């Protein structure tokens, strides 16, 4: 997409709408 | 805030797509 920077909660945020229903995984956050 | 990937630089929704399944 344009300019973005995510950095924990919105990385996830961006994760949870990218993955969406082909599922999603995901480590700790910040 | 620590091990970051997307925040000092800049991926796209398909670095975004190597996180799901």
């Amino acid at each position: 997409f344009v300019n973005q920077h995510l950095c924990g909660s919105d990385l996830v945020e961006a994760l949870y709408l990218v993955c969406g229903e082909r599922g999603f995984f995901y480590t700790k956050p910040t | 805030g620590g091990g970051e990937q997307c925040c000092t630089s800049i991926c796209s929704l398909y670095q975004l797509e190597n996180y799901c399944n």
